[PDB]
RNA sequence: UCCUCCUAAAGAGUAACGGAGGAGCACGAAGGUUGGCUAAUCCUGGUCGGACAUCAGGAGGUUAGUGCAAUGGCAUAAGCCAGCUUGACUGCGAGCGUGACGGCGCGAGCAGGUGCGAAAGCAGGUCAUAGUGAUCCGGUGGUUCUGAAUGGAAGGGCCAUC
RNA sequence: UGCCUGGCGGCCGUAGCGCGGUGGUCCCACCUGACCCCAUGCCGAACUCAGAAGUGAAACGCCGUAGCGCCGAUGGUAGUGUGGGGUCUCCCCAUGCGAGAGUAGGGAACUGCCAGGCA
RNA sequence: GCGUCGUAGUCCGGAUUGGAGUCUGCAACUCGACUCCAUGAAGUCGGAAUCGCUAGUAAUCGUGGAUCAGAAUGCCACGG
RNA sequence: CGCGGGGUUGAGCAGCCUGGUAGCUCGUCGGGCUCAUAACCCGAAGAUCGUCGGUCAAAUCCGGCCCCCGCAACCA
């Protein structure tokens, strides 16, 4: 590369809630803990837990407890 | 920016050099929508006070606190910033056709219009220019970071009569707080609210008021002493 | 009545034509653009004039992938 | 393309060196092979021809396509051409920029007799 | 017309001097090139005059 | 009337009228009126011999107009002396040499489209006749 | 890189038996990754255009290059020669790295994300999308940001089809829908 | 007064108070070399962003651009991007073009020094064609060419320039 | 001699586009690596160097085919030099030259200096 | 009386809007009151002008009643 | 039409002046003072700068289109 033009590139390391120790190639220096990772990825969660919208005459039927 | 209460109030501010102790033990709070006009002999912590207000220097002593809405926007007393070897306009705007005052933005050609640099006076090098124009010229870039606490050192530099009266009746219309350096005592007489006196020793006493009412409080509390002069001469 | 002006005819064309006997530096056309390429034996002025540069023949060929006319001059 | 915008590099040289009516050394450079070449001022029939692809100049070799097989040929190139009566030519760069085992070819053929 | 006649005096002290025509509002900067000296036959340096 | 709208140049030479036509033949109809003289047409003479034509059918077929001025013929004021530059732009006209077909039809029995353009050939200056399709 | 020996060993032999190549080396591959961001707004000051760069070195470990405006237009008051977008570059082994790191940790930090929008090909296999905000990234923890000003990533593969190019994304685990 | 097109009749030239447009400049880089690059427009995808800003890949093939009118040119680019630069040199000039003349234009090559390039080579301003004013009189530098008895000087002369 | 390949030309579409098939012993490109002189207004994409395992996928080169581009008669027509004649802002006769467009039709190039596979 | 907040559109302000509801009533859609959770807007003392009050008065705080199935920021009273 | 000038809030006018910066007095609308209206006080609104168009930039330059306002039409 050109060099002395860029921020310094490293192999830092950050740690996750589920683990996730990886020797991830950034320019940070002084890594940040994160929070859920790929580990916990909402890839086969949020679209899953996404469906809560329509349907609401058996939210009334339960008021015919009557 | 809107400005509230707090405006950098002072809390036991002692500055020193070495041992030349410049303040000492100085605390005081600006008002809200005020002008302070700062007075003293040479070299006795004038510009120090604006180089530890705008974060170039520190507090040997104390703390400056500032206003959270507080915005900065400090004169330097020098002129020797610009670069003489760049255009008026390319200067004051940055090269852009369209920069921003403040929030909104207007054209560059515009602002620099504002401050009566027409367009044919605007293609001359700020190497090229009188002492005003410079002093104009070096105001006009410093003040479009839209502040409201204006640390101005000494802007009745080179200004002529109606260059100075210009200023002098804008200013009283500012609506944030402005601070002001300055020697010539009769530019302040007209616009000076608070008043900041330096005396020997490093005493910096505060006063409210201008300069008529400064000069009740001294009849009021008065002291016997006028010999000022003794005339030197140089040769013997 | 507005116009009615116009500007001194400047005299360009083939001066020389093909078969022609010339000596060396003598005008073969006067030109506006480069209707003529330079070929081999002549010059080009910064008038785009083509100018021989050794005395033989004219001669205009049409050489080239563009079929653009050139002028050589055959030495004889 | 490769080629496509390298022969439209070379076109102007070779069409001035064309007008002077100059012999040109040629040099075709190829990641595995380099050969060069000199041609007459007719443009068409040639008089020295060496190439790494001959057998004999590339068994010395361990790998022909480097600095050191270019300015093998290049010297090879100079020891035909002052055989054959020619003394004066004119590099031709062919679109190859002259840093690299361009510049190793010529400069034997330069040190081997020839005045460019 | 804004480009005024000015004139490069040499430097090797003959008087020997070039004229040509020069921007002096957006130029205020004063030339110096190599020009030909037909007096001491050599390219020494030319300054900006009058 | 029918007049080109946003032309290049506003006035033209006189020129001539030497030569022979080029569209000759039955395209688009059936019928159609050539021109067997050499002369002129103004724009309000086409208009005028339409509206012959038109309310003689008054509903039936497309009428094609093969001819269009985009000429414009300029005339000096009254009691104006030679000279001190060109007239100005007063009518357009559409030149006509012979077999220039002006005029055709479509869907109208025979019958009725000769004497249609009977009625319009009435109104034009120079002498015309009937020209039927070809197959060629 | 991590991803870049995984590309050698897996996705490679099993797109052989996929799409059924009479070669190895007629499966498609991503070749390069462009980042860039169009400020526009760096019309009024410079700075904001410093900071967005200063942004892209921090993302990619790089120094992103400053674009010009192509042409002068009057619709949106530019004109040629006016840093308006900054661009950074990725290719080979640093391209896989950042490539990693994207898909590890900063797709699942992107809020209320569900997934990805697989009819975003241009008809031969070139994948790109918007973030709308740069702390999806680790590397800015509100000290030195001004704004949330987002990023586009672009994706550019050697498949000549978008069927083609579906088993490259695909093939490396993915969030599409 | 000068430049471009048509009238102008396929060499040149050719009138009218005939038909249409421009000029009285700019540039120490917008000049010289050595390297490198190639446009307008349309489509698909994409964060704010849309009819049009930046990014990606496809059609495209000069409809792009030229420092300023129009015509003739331009890809080897004469268009676009950087390095080092001052040949925007001094004395000449074979031979031609065009003018009634005054004059104006093109020019290989020679000598002395010079820049760029590894060299072959290119460079005596700008893609070309407008951007202008004779003589007289006077001003400022250089030059003992002359210097009214002699030596100096004034004043002339010659070169550069206003 | 034969077939194939690389470089330099000749002449510039009868020679260029499109579609189908096809080649890796050598040659050829992609490719492998890049700390090294060399380079990126960021990037081994380009330029450049050090190589060889796979690759003929894209390009390149071969053949094959009339969807294009392209070439194109004969006859006739328009025009026109010279000499005559008319109802003469337009034409005709004698003679010499004679297009453009369009029709038939032709059309997947031909070629000379080398070097390198092979048989 | 002891704590916290340290002058900020804030632990100020409590409008508007979404859910969950409790009651009275034959029935709370147009059109009730109250509760809980979330939401958290104008507003940093108000131009010209203008109003009340002379002692338990002005200012401020809370309680009560009439009307009434339910429905007071109004009205009528009471004290600090 | 031969020659000049002009077109800007609802009315009258500046600003065209060598381009970066749309204003004035009256009037319209809403409050206030008054028994009520005028006057007066306070607070607002609005103009494609005739039009087609062509300078980084115009109301400003230039060409054209539209309308209006003046001037000259002499010697026989
Ligand atoms: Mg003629
Ligand atoms: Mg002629
Ligand atoms: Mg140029
Ligand atoms: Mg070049
Ligand atoms: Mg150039
Ligand atoms: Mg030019
Ligand atoms: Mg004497
Ligand atoms: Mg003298
Ligand atoms: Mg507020
Ligand atoms: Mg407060
Ligand atoms: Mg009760
Ligand atoms: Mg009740
Ligand atoms: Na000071
Ligand atoms: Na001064």
């Amino acid at each position: 590369m050109k060099k002395d033009i860029h921020p310094k590139y490293e192999e830092i390391t950050a740690s996750c809630s589920c683990g996730n120790v990886m020797k991830i190639r950034s320019t940070v220096g002084h890594d940040l803990n994160l929070d859920v990772c790929s580990k916990c990825h909402p890839f086969f969660t949020g679209k899953q837990r996404d469906v809560a919208t329509g349907g609401r005459v058996d939210r009334f039927n339960k008021r015919f407890n009557i | 920016p809107r400005l509230g209460d707090k405006v950098l109030e002072v809390s036991n501010l002692r500055k020193s050099y070495g041992d030349r102790l410049l303040i000492d033990s100085l605390s005081f709070s600006i008002p809200k929508g005020a002008i302070v006009g700062i007075i003293g002999p040479n070299g006795a912590g004038k510009s120090t006070l604006f180089r530890m207000i705008s974060g170039q220097e520190q507090p040997d002593s104390g703390t400056i606190t500032l206003g959270e809405t507080v915005k900065l926007a400090s004169v330097d007393q020098f002129r020797d910033s610009m670069d003489n070897s760049k255009t008026v306009w390319e200067e004051v705007s940055g090269g852009l056709d369209i920069m921003k005052i403040g929030n909104t933005e207007m054209p560059s050609r515009a602002y620099v219009g504002r401050f009566n640099f027409k367009g044919v006076d605007q293609g001359k090098r700020v190497g090229e220019l009188s002492g005003g124009e410079r002093g104009r010229l070096h105001l006009a870039k410093l003040l479009q970071v839209g502040g409201n606490m204006l640390l101005l050192d000494q802007p009745t530099n080179d200004l002529d009569i109606e260059t100075l009266r210009a200023l002098e009746n804008a200013l009283l219309e500012f609506p944030g707080c402005a601070m002001v350096i300055s020697h010539d005592r009769w530019f302040l007489d007209r616009i000076a609210t608070h008043i900041l006196d330096y005396q020997d020793e490093g005493k910096v006493e505060f006063f409210e008021g201008n300069f008529t009412e400064y000069e009740e409080y001294k009849k009021r509390t008065l002291g016997a002493d006028a010999l000022e002069p003794k005339r030197i001469k140089y040769k013997r | 009545t507005r116009n009615g002006r116009d500007s001194e005819a400047k005299r360009l064309g083939v001066k020389r034509f093909g078969g022609e006997s010339v000596l060396a530096g003598s005008i073969i056309v006067r030109q506006r653009g480069t209707k003529f390429h330079a070929g081999a034996n002549v010059g080009c002025g910064r008038d785009h004039t083509l100018f021989a540069k050794a005395d033989g023949k004219v001669k205009f060929e049409v050489k080239g992938p563009k079929n653009r006319k050139f002028i050589s001059i055959e030495a004889e | 393309d490769k080629k496509s915008a390298r022969i439209r590099r070379a076109t102007r040289a070779r069409r001035k060196l064309q007008e002077l009516g100059a012999t040109r050394l040629v040099v075709h450079r190829t990641p595995r092979h380099i050969y060069a070449q000199v041609i007459a001022p007719n443009g068409s029939e040639v008089l020295v021809a060496a190439s790494t692809v001959e057998k004999a100049i590339a068994e010395q070799l361990k790998y022909t396509g480097n600095k050191d097989a270019a300015a093998a040929v290049g010297k090879a190139v100079a020891e035909r051409a002052l055989e054959k009566g020619i003394k004066d030519v004119s590099f031709d760069r062919s679109g190859f920029q002259y840093h690299g085992r361009v510049q190793a070819l010529a400069d034997a053929a330069r040190e081997a007799g020839l005045q460019f | 017309g804004i480009r005024e006649k000015i004139k490069l005096v040499s430097s090797a002290g003959t008087g020997h001097f070039y004229t040509t025509t020069k921007n002096k509002r957006t130029k205020p900067e004063k030339l110096e090139l190599k020009k030909f000296d037909p007096v001491v036959r050599q390219h020494v340096i030319y300054k900006e005059a009058k | 009337m029918l007049q080109p709208k946003r032309t290049k140049f506003r006035k033209m030479h006189k020129g001539r009228n030497r030569g022979l036509a080029q569209g000759t033949d039955v395209s688009f109809g059936s019928f159609g009126l050539k021109a067997v003289g050499r002369g002129r047409l103004t724009a309000r003479q086409i208009e005028a011999a339409r509206r012959a034509m038109t309310r003689a059918v008054k509903r039936q077929g497309k009428i094609w107009i093969r001819v269009f001025p985009d000429k414009p013929i300029t005339e000096k004021p009254l009691a104006v002396r030679m000279g001190k530059g060109k007239g100005n732009v007063e009518y357009w006209v559409a030149l006509i040499q012979p077999g220039k077909v002006l005029y055709e039809m479509d869907g109208v029995p025979e019958e009725l489209a000769r004497e249609a353009f009977k009625l319009a050939a009435a109104k034009l200056p120079i002498k015309t006749t009937f020209v039927t399709k070809t197959v060629m | 890189a991590k991803l870049h020996d995984y590309y050698k060993d897996e996705v490679v032999k099993k797109l052989m038996t996929e799409f059924n190549y009479n070669s190895v080396m007629q499966v498609p591959r991503v070749e390069k990754i462009t980042l860039n961001m169009g400020v526009g707004e760096a019309i009024a000051d410079k700075k904001l255009l410093d900071n967005a760069a200063a942004d892209l070195a921090a993302i990619s470990g790089q120094k992103p290059l400053i674009t010009k405006a192509r042409k002068s237009v009057a619709g949106f008051k530019i004109r040629q020669g006016y840093p308006i977008g900054c661009k950074v570059t990725l290719r080979g082994e640093r391209m896989w790295e950042f490539f990693e790191r994207l898909i590890t940790i900063a797709v699942p930090r992107i809020r209320d994300f569900r997934g990805l929008s697989a009819k975003s090909f241009d008809g031969r296999g070139n994948y790109s999308m918007g973030v709308r905000e740069q702390i999806i990234f680790p590397e800015i923890d509100y000290d030195k940001v001004d704004r949330v000003r987002g990023l586009d990533i672009t994706i550019t593969t050697t498949a000549k089809s978008d069927e083609e190019g579906r088993a490259l994304l695909a093939a490396f685990d993915f969030p599409f829908r």
